[PDB]
């Protein structure tokens, strides 16, 4: 952990993801995508225990495998299309290739099944990175390539990639792997409206990406990695106790809230579509998400869990983390509802 | 004194206070100065002389 | 498996007993090995035999299932003389659900299949009486 | 924050004052070993800092004013009480001892960070890689349960692995007669209650648990009764040494920064240390727990950070 | 929601540190003539 | 054609060699041999330099075929370019060295 | 189009039905990984001088060379497994499922 | 006989049961990552045929 | 959904002819909301760390207000010139095409017939 070895690294993981962004050639969203995935495998080795090897041997697996998806659709592209600009594809088989590719990048299901595991086994600030910063790039290309994007294939794996995420975050203790089931559903709920909209998918994923960096930032800040350290925090510090309740009921969309924006919106973008069951079934599965959050805020705040013994000497000193950003994104995940229509500035 | 030993924020940051001020005012005025420039242009263009 | 959901829908209701009647178990032969295929994947069998015990469970009951949802909607369609009605659905997907109850040795289970399996039959007609699209294509 | 990765890519570089001088010491011995001045005579032989054992209010001596904190706000553990009845309902056995240990772990942690920064070596008496001689000479004495043993563990194994043994240990050879006539000659009116059994015990497990290991990760000294008196004997035995055992060769300047940027965070040190696992000696309800918590918040000097208390006189509280 | 599948799934250790579960000897053969019994760590 | 004609003729050669060595002298009637190393029973050490220096070797060939066609590169309009780029290339090839040589790479096997 | 083409293809979905239901250790994922490579580059090389794309022939080249430098990586993956359940078989890797 | 059993069984208690029921079959995984593969193998073939995705 | 809209212009946050619209005042309610969300920010960010909400930090509360009405107003701007351009196209294509606009002939209500389904 040598500080300009993991300056250097971050800054390559950004040149990556901005190379994304920026080109018009696909080779360089392929390089981008590689030297992202590269740079990123030692931040999930930051702590040198074996089941961060473990997760970054299911990672690098599975990024590789959707990389050499990514280059069978580039190569069909080229046959059929004789050219390399980042736009509509000109081949049903590329769009089917390209689609399930960014899928297994993304982590949606079935195609989700490293997500809760390697989440469960990497640090936190590698969690934090790998569940805000990753899903980027991924977005922008399926926002260049959305009108060669079936609309069948694309509506299977979001509400498969829903249904599956609220199910399985239904059951686990683990806040890591809660945090990873609570991602695959938002990741399905705003690939759901990309193509009648994306705009609505580029707002949700913004709040996403505040409202789980702030989640992950109080996870940090509390040291807390399972359900009953985070009920014992309570001693500590009340008032990140109530920070916590408010941004887990912002986090299952309920109102007056920030989370209540996208998806709200979402179906504002269904029924001029003329779709009306497909916004019901998603949020139902919300409900569902709403359920496991209700059961993480009951047991964080809403009562008071037993405590040990050694809380007092916890009494006794102040937190000394770094503890970056909090107040900001907590404030932008909570009270940011009646300024919606900024949205506008993200077309 | 009170504490036998000296607390890291025991004593403010005076450059760190200063340097807060001073970004506070340049912002300040920077907003003004822009929103003063914009309605002026904004009167120029639509003729509300 | 998106034309057999048209050759199913081709047939008229409440008219001819026999290809609905094959259209359905066929489709529900397809839903069993699906499952049965992702069953057996997700969860490693014991042995070859015992794995085919499996996805042959599986892929009978799911036949047996859209069999006589089939059968019992195109008799109610055709004793009722009305192929518009999501009574004659409603009352195969509660035969659908005793026979899932039936096979799984259980009776509070077929009649809650009953209950939500002659729901979803009926919404089922519903869509295909009033248009309803769930997979609707970008119009605005 | 002042020390933090900023400063070592500045050339804060921790190996550029560790000299030959700065060693971590430690001593060991039984109950009345007599240990207690020599070490201080270390303290004026090689100029090292000598830290005292931790007490119940060690951490209340180290924050704050340093006044002692009563025994309701911090520890609720007397040890009067534990030479009183080792077999009480209440359990006073196994919540001292982890309230010792969690003290014990601060004092490390403390002595650790002054070695890395001030680069002067440091002396201490009862590190925490000698305190489970102690809950072992409970267990099997009866003094404690199998759960209460097996939590124990736990919490040492996920404490202690972050951290460094000591350069050099010396455990003084105190005999169980020895002991018991210099506790009575010392006059505490609660030290005789314990049985000679339990100061058996803890010389049992040193001589069989401690040592054997000690042996091996370190680099250890002996001596018997009077000759812990002949201090130039020891610091010339302690200044001759030849060390090649222990993990203190293979320490380049990360792992250091890295080990200084953990010992600075006090809730990171003490994070593990009440995992939570319910044993019924160590648990406390929600009700005590919010009216101890309310009442130590009341406290002067604790309501807020310590550069941000009105009512003991900080000023410039509004500018900062 | 513990079931008879999942019956044996211990909680994840709290440092989420795996516990962590030698040299080489070699025989030289006496193919002046010496046989030596070697130790090596590399 | 010509140059698959001289390799299958070469690899056949080289068969013709093999079997004359592997199975001509099976006419003779010499022996069996039961025959009933320093390995005794231990499992192999894995010894982390080769594999170490065997993936810089992987990495320094990778980008020594990035750093090949400079010879048919010289003929190019653009002389600076190709001379910045060439330049800073092999002082890239440098900081990779520099950087290996600094963190303990080359030590134990220097 | 050229039956070449379609051959690629046949082979690169060998390569993908060999690289998903392996049952030995990780050396085979990366094998047929390596596959996928070698069946990318041949179908990229055969387009761009098929079609003589002058330019595009920087396209099989870098093609090897960043995954290439991937490959390695998962390399030292592989020694980590060795240097902690001393074979680098995939069913030790249940590890997290808890 | 209505008010506090039947009432509690047919809107929440079926649906809590089959919402938990469901929910205990997908987080029944043994964390081996050749079934995940072999899982997206199978999601392959049926989406090449058994859907047409690709029309 | 303005794919074809800004790419003449490229990343830019505020074009010329945003100049061309009256600017939102300094008194205006969503800044003045957005300052209320930076004061919010502020005091949770004292009370967070464990020190006097209402006392200490006064120069960091001003901070948190200035960066966020500054971030605020030029928000407020960009959302202000992308609806102009929005309304501004749509007037634009509904002049430009009136064949698929027709003018409907807004008939009175003493002839047209409404269905009366009386309560009882
Ligand atoms: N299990 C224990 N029983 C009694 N005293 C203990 C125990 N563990 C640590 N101590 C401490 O060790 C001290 C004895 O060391 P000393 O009298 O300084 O040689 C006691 O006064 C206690 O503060």
């Amino acid at each position: 952990m040598n500080p300009i070895i993991l300056i250097i690294i971050l800054m390559t993981v950004m040149l990556g993801t901005i190379i994304v962004m920026i080109s018009t050639h696909w080779l360089l969203i392929w390089i981008g995508f590689e030297m992202n995935m590269l740079a990123i495998i030692p931040i999930m080795m930051k702590k040198h225990n074996p089941r961060a090897t473990e997760a970054s041997t299911k990672y690098f697996l599975t990024q590789s495998t959707a990389s050499m998806l990514l280059m069978m659709a580039i190569i069909i592209n080229l046959m059929f299309s004789g050219q390399w600009t980042v736009m509509k594809l000109f081949n049903p088989m590329a769009s089917m290739l390209m689609t399930m590719a960014l899928a297994m990048k993304l982590g949606m299901a079935p195609f989700h099944f490293w997500v809760p595991e390697v989440t469960q086994g990497i640090p936190l600030s590698s969690g934090l990175i790998l569940l805000t910063w990753q899903k980027l790039a991924p977005m922008s290309v399926l926002y260049q390539i959305l009108p060669s994007i079936n609309l069948d294939l694309i509506l299977t794996l979001s509400i498969l990639s829903i249904t599956i995420g609220g199910w399985g975050g239904l059951n686990q203790t683990q806040l890591r792997k809660i945090m990873a089931y609570s991602s695959i559903a938002h990741m399905g709920w705003m690939t759901a409206v990309l193509l009648y909209n994306p705009t609505m998918t580029l707002l949700n994923l913004i709040i996403y990406i505040i409202m789980t960096s702030t989640m992950f930032t109080l996870f940090m800040a509390n040291s807390t990695t399972t359900t009953l350290s985070l009920s014992h925090t309570w001693n500590k510090a009340p008032i990140m106790t109530i920070l916590v309740l408010i941004t887990l009921l912002s986090m299952g969309g309920l109102p007056p809230l920030s989370g209540f924006m996208p998806k709200w919106m979402i179906i504002q973008e269904m029924t001029k579509n003329d779709s009306i069951i497909l916004p019901t079934l998603m949020a139902i599965t919300a409900l569902l998400n709403l359920y496991f959050y209700m059961r993480l805020t009951y047991s964080t705040a809403l009562t008071m869990f037993p405590s040990t013994n050694n809380m007092k000497m916890k009494w006794q000193f102040p937190t000394t983390k770094r503890m970056t950003l909090l107040p900001t994104m907590t404030v932008l995940s909570t009270m940011l509802l009646p300024l919606t229509p900024i949205l506008s500035i993200l077309e | 004194k009170f504490y036998i030993q000296e607390p890291p924020h025991g004593s403010p940051n005076w450059l760190k206070v200063g340097l807060t001020l001073g970004t506070s005012a340049f912002l300040w005025i920077y907003l003004i100065k822009q929103h003063n420039e914009d309605v002026l242009e904004y009167k120029r263009r639509n003729g509300l002389e | 498996a998106k034309t057999l959901l048209h050759q199913y829908w081709d047939i008229p209701e409440g008219t001819e007993c026999h290809r609905k009647t094959y259209a359905a178990t066929s489709i529900g032969g397809a839903s069993g090995l699906v499952v049965s295929a992702y069953s057996v994947a997700l969860k490693t069998p014991t042995s070859f035999l015992e794995g085919v015990a499996r996805t042959g469970r599986y892929t009978f009951t799911a036949a047996a299932i859209g069999a006589i949802f089939g059968l019992t909607s195109c008799i109610s369609a055709q004793v009722r003389e009305k192929p518009d009605d999501p009574l004659n659905y409603l009352i195969g997907g509660c035969a659908g659900g005793l026979t899932l109850g039936a096979r799984t040795r259980s009776y509070g289970i077929g009649a809650a299949a009953c209950a939500y399996m002659g729901l979803t039959a009926a919404l089922v007609k519903m869509g295909q009486l009033e248009g309803w699209k769930v997979f609707a294509e970008p119009k605005v | 924050l002042q020390y933090g990765p900023l400063a070592y890519i500045l050339g804060e570089k921790t190996t550029k004052k560790m000299t030959e001088n700065s060693k971590l010491i430690t001593v060991d011995g039984n109950i009345c070993s007599g240990k207690s001045k020599l070490a201080k005579e270390v303290a004026e032989k090689l100029g090292l800092k000598h830290f005292p054992e931790a007490g119940i209010h060690y951490a209340d001596s180290t924050t704050g004013d340093g006044k002692p904190l009563p025994v309701r706000f911090s520890g609720n553990c007397s040890l009067e009480k534990f030479y009183d009845d080792p077999k009480s309902n209440d359990g006073n056995s196994y919540r001292l001892q982890a309230w010792l240990y969690a003290s014990r772990l601060l004092q490390y942690a403390d002595a650790l960070e002054h070695l890395l920064s001030t680069g002067q070596g440091v002396v201490l008496e009862r590190s925490i890689y000698s305190d489970f001689v102690f809950l072992e000479a409970m267990y099997r004495q009866g003094f404690i349960r199998k759960q209460c043993v097996d939590h124990y563990n736990q919490v040492k194994k996920v404490t202690v692995c972050e951290y460094l043994p000591p350069h050099v240990v010396i455990y003084v050879d105190v005999p169980v007669s020895e002991v018991q006539s210099r506790i009575q000659k010392k006059g505490n009116p609660h030290e005789m209650k314990i049985t000679s059994a339990y100061l058996q015990d803890i010389e049992n497990v040193y001589k069989g648990t401690f040592l054997p290991e000690m042996s091996e990760k370190c680099e250890v000294l002996q001596y018997s009764a009077w000759e812990a008196e002949d201090a130039e004997k020891v610091v010339e035995d302690i200044q001759y040494l030849k060390y090649d055992k222990g993990p203190w060769l293979d320490q380049d300047d990360r792992k250091l920064h890295n080990l200084r940027m953990l010992v600075q965070d006090k809730l990171e040190v003490l994070n593990y240390t009440s995992i939570p696992v319910f044993l019924p000696e160590v648990t406390i309800g929600a009700h005590q727990s919010d009216r101890v918590f309310q009442e130590f918040t009341e406290l002067p000097g604790r309501k807020y950070r310590a550069g941000y208390n009105e009512d003991v006189g900080d000023k410039w509280i509004w500018l900062k | 929601y513990p079931t008879k599948e999942t019956a044996h799934w211990k909680p994840p250790p709290w440092n989420d540190v795996d516990p962590p579960k030698s040299n080489l000897t070699l025989n030289f053969g006496p193919q002046g003539v010496l046989r030596l019994v070697m130790e090596l760590s590399g | 054609m010509n140059l698959m004609i001289t390799l299958l003729t070469n690899f056949t050669l080289a068969t013709l060699l093999v079997t004359i060595a592997f199975w001509l002298p099976q006419l003779n009637v010499y022996s069996e041999k039961t025959s009933p190393d320093p390995m005794g029973s231990a499992r192999l050490p894995f010894s982390m330099k080769f594999f170490l220096v065997a993936i810089t070797f992987l990495l320094f060939d990778l980008e020594i075929a990035l750093l090949l066609p400079l010879p048919w590169a010289s003929q190019t309009t653009n002389l600076n370019t190709m001379l910045t780029m060439a330049l800073l290339l092999i002082f890239l090839l440098a900081v990779s060295l520099a950087y290996e040589w600094t963190q303990k790479g080359l030590e134990w096997t220097e | 189009m050229s039956l070449v083409y379609m051959n690629i293809m046949m082979a690169f979905t060998v390569s993908l039905t060999g690289l998903l239901m392996y049952r030995s250790h990780l050396m085979s994922s990366l094998l047929c990984l390596e596959g996928m490579m070698l069946s990318l580059f041949i179908l990229a090389t055969l387009m761009i001088l098929n079609s003589h794309f002058t330019l595009a022939s920087m396209m099989p080249i870098i093609l090897l060379v960043f995954a290439a430098c991937e490959a390695a990586l998962g390399l030292s993956l592989l020694v980590m497994v060795s240097n902690t359940y001393g074979t680098d078989y995939v069913q030790n890797l249940n590890l997290l499922q808890c | 006989l209505l008010d506090l059993i039947w009432l509690e069984t047919i809107l929440p208690k079926t649906i809590s049961l089959a919402q938990m029921k469901m929910s205990t079959t997908i987080t029944s995984q043994k964390g081996l990552i050749k079934l995940y593969f072999l899982s997206f193998l199978i999601t392959i073939l049926i989406s090449t045929t058994l859907l047409n995705f690709h029309e | 959904m303005m794919t074809g809209r800004q790419a003449r212009a490229p990343l830019q946050f505020l074009p010329d002819e945003a100049r061309s619209l009256p600017p939102p005042k300094l008194t205006d309610p969503r800044l003045a909301y957005i300052g209320f969300l930076g004061y919010c920010s502020g005091l949770i960010d004292n009370a967070i760390r464990r020190r006097p909400v209402l006392s200490a930090g006064l120069h960091r509360q001003f901070l948190y207000i200035t960066s966020f009405v500054f971030v605020g107003y030029y928000l407020l701007k960009r959302q202000d010139y992308m609806y102009a351009v929005r309304d501004h196209d749509m007037f634009s294509y509904i002049k430009s095409h009136p064949e698929d606009f027709p003018e409907k002939d807004k008939k009175t209500y003493r002839e047209v017939f409404e269905e009366f389904h009386p309560v009882r």
